[PDB]
């Protein structure tokens, strides 16, 4: 009422792991931008 | 002589609200704890990237500043003027006393001699900081004005400052200066460089603390 | 110009305009005319506000913005709110439901009979049952309580009882 | 689907995740700030009073917004021509200035005005450059500015 | 499939897999999953 750490570690590595995850959706890896709204509005298909 | 900032110069680095949050920005900012020039009462000082700019009166002695490279004709320069009517953006080719000011009758107006070729016009203690920067062609001016309870030294705290005017003013910029109303009947200056910083947002989504992140270990 | 209403054609008085624009540096340009369109409520559309494209269920909300905040975004930087550039009112966004399918097989081998879960989506959105795990459709809900059968989820199971 | 899923005519008992589901978009929305300024363009439209072609005027214009949609569609006049893009791809864009120089001539004679040409009102009196982008628009006025 | 005609002598970089051009967005297209030749020679002499 005043020790439950390993039950909060376990919490905060699959939230740590899937906050990573999602923002990774806003990296271009070498690309124009991370839209695919934006590569479909100003280049052509080929 | 000169001063030292605390913590000062944060301004709202875009558009976005944020609630309850860190977030964390690379930027252009004032380093806290900096060396700020002091100035009485001016002279031509230069600009390199950005400025940070207080400034303490009750009446109204700093009436505007100009930008540019050469302050005079042949290249473009801006004018931001303000007499006890409003301000008065301006940008042409002008022809700039060496030393420009506006008296206080009331007449003023020493500023310049030349108007020409102009591409945008516009017409219409205390604490006044301002931040200035110019970035692809726009002349963004970021400011907050806070009410001191002294009259003319820089004092300590935390205050935020929020984006106003701008316009795709351009005209490289080198060099600027200041303009007061002088007798007839106290400002600093900082400089801002590429600094990461962490900002903590309110829950109405304002900017209550800072973190420098290159100060100390501890930050 | 020797002037007269009698004149011949072409010896009238042609009042001329001429157009030459400007293109050189900056890229501050205030554009000509736009084309709102009103705004719906309550379905998922394709939105744009000014740029900021996406897609979703718009409604109202009870955020507060500062006067110079166009909008909004969350931890992990999605967008959640945005203002909409003629009412001067925020809006949040949320994404317009999804979900996977699930089909129920008591076994080929006994009936050809099937229940279908829609995983954690209200039932309105797709006899009908709501469960914690989704709607459920295709299948009677008891009262008893048997052992777990067919794992449902959040305390339900399903079973081939007595035929249906 | 779910023998499809299974590749097997035969399935067990048991649950089974066999696709994805999810609601479509209805329509299409779009929102975009109002004006603000409707700009200056009835001062040289409706009656007004012109000057000569050495006089010539000059507009620096400023910020606003446009309507030439309403002018292109309003072909009233005798002239409307742009050496330069379709005013279909005219009224989309973004531009640093426009200028609206005025004088007003006789008919006869409106042809000499085209980037690269020849006669008085070319070679003195005016000059174009030869690669343009505007448009230039001409309509009589004899009912008004020719008199007895 | 042998398709022959006769162009201009400028957009004979228009007869290509995947391209935007005024030949080639009105008059004959060929698709970017293209696999063949194109053989061009001059011709004012017949
Ligand atoms: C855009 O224009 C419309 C009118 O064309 C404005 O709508 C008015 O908004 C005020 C609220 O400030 C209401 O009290 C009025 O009843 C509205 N009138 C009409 C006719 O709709 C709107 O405010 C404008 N917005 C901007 C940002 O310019
Ligand atoms: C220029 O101004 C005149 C006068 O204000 C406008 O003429 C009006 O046109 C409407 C529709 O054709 C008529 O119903 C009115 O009777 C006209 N006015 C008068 C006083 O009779 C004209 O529309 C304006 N031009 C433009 C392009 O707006
Ligand atoms: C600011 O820099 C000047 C440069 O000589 C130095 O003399 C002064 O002591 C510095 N001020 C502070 C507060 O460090
Ligand atoms: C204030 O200064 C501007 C600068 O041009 C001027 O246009 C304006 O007229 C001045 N105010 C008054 C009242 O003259
Ligand atoms: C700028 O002004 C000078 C002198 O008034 C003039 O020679 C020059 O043509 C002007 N610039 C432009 C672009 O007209
Ligand atoms: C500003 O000055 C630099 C000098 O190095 C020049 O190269 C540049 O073109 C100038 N800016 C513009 C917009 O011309
Ligand atoms: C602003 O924030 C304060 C404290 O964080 C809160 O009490 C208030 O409700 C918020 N909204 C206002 C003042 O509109
Ligand atoms: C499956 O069907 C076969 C053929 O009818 C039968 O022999 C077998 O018992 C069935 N399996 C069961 C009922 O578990
Ligand atoms: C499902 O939608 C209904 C209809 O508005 C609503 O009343 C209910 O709260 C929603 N959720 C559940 C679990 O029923
Ligand atoms: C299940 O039991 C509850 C008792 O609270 C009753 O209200 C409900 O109608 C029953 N449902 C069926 C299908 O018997």
């Amino acid at each position: 009422s005043s020790a439950l750490g390993k039950l909060q570690d376990v919490v905060n590595q699959n939230a740590q792991a899937l906050n990573t995850l999602v923002k990774q959706l806003s990296s271009n890896f070498g690309a124009i931008s991370s839209v695919l709204n934006d590569i479909l509005s100003r280049l052509d298909p080929p | 002589a000169y001063t030292n900032s605390f913590t000062r110069g944060v301004y709202y680095p875009d558009k976005v609200f944020r609630s309850s949050v860190l977030h964390s920005t690379q930027d252009l900012f004032l380093p806290f704890f900096s060396n700020v020039t002091w100035f009485h009462a001016n002279p031509v000082l230069p600009f390199n990237d950005g400025v940070y700019f207080a400034s303490t009166e009750k009446s109204n002695i700093i009436r505007g500043w100009i930008f540019g490279t050469t302050l005079d004709s042949k290249t473009q320069s801006l004018l931001i003027v303000n007499n006890a009517t409003n301000v008065v953006i301006k940008v042409c080719e002008f022809q700039f006393c060496n030393d420009p000011f506006l008296g206080v009758m009331e007449s003023e107006f020493r500023v310049y001699s030349s108007a020409n070729n102009c591409t945008f016009e516009y017409v219409s203690k205390n604490l006044r900081e301002f931040v200035f920067k110019n970035i692809d062609g726009y002349f963004k001016i970021y400011s907050k004005h806070t009410p001191i309870n002294l009259v003319r030294d820089l004092p300590q705290g935390f205050s935020a400052l929020e984006p106003l005017v701008d316009l795709p003013i351009g005209i490289n910029i080198t060099r600027f200066q200041t303009l007061l109303a002088l007798h007839r009947s106290a400002y600093y200056v900082g400089y801002l460089q590429p600094r990461t910083f962490l900002l903590k947002y309110n829950e109405n989504g304002t900017i209550t603390d800072a973190v420098d992140c290159a100060l100390d270990p501890l930050s | 110009y020797g002037f007269q209403p009698t004149n011949g054609v072409g010896y009238q008085p042609y009042r001329v305009v001429v157009l030459s624009f400007e293109l050189l540096h900056a890229p501050a340009t205030v554009c000509g005319p736009k084309k709102s369109t009103n705004l719906v409520k309550n379905k998922c559309v394709n939105f744009n506000f000014n740029g900021l494209t996406g897609t979703g269920v718009l409604t109202e909300s009870n955020k507060k913005f500062l006067p110079f905040q166009q909008f909004g975004r969350d931890i992990a930087d999605t967008t959640d709110a945005v203002r909409d550039p003629q009412t001067l009112e925020i809006l949040d966004i949320t994404p317009c439901s999804f979900g996977g399918v699930s089909v129920i097989t008591p076994g080929t081998n006994t009936s050809n009979q099937v229940a279908v879960l829609y995983q954690d989506v209200n039932c309105t959105e797709v006899n009908v049952f709501q469960t914690r795990a989704g709607c459920l459709i295709g299948a009677e809900h008891v009262n008893n309580s048997y052992e777990c059968d067919i794992p449902i989820g959040a305390g339900i199971c399903a079973s081939y009882q007595t035929q249906s | 689907e779910t023998k499809c899923t299974l590749k097997s005519f035969t399935v067990e008992k048991g649950i089974y995740q066999t696709s994805n589901f999810r609601v479509q978009p209805t329509e299409s929305i779009v929102r975009f700030p109002n004006i603000t300024n409707l700009c200056p363009f009835g001062e040289v439209f409706n009656a007004t009073r012109f000057a000569s072609v050495y006089a010539w005027n000059r507009k620096r214009i400023s910020n606003c917004v446009a309507d030439y949609s309403v002018l292109y569609n309003s072909a009233s006049f005798s002239t409307f021509k742009c050496y330069g893009v379709s005013p279909t791809k005219l009224n989309d864009l973004c531009f640093t200035n426009v200028y609206a120089d005025s004088f007003v001539i006789r008919g006869d004679e409106v042809r000499q005005i085209a980037p690269g040409q020849t006669g008085k009102i070319a070679d003195y009196n005016y000059k174009l450059p030869d690669d343009f982008t505007g448009c230039v628009i001409a309509w009589n006025s004899n009912n008004l500015d020719s008199k007895v």
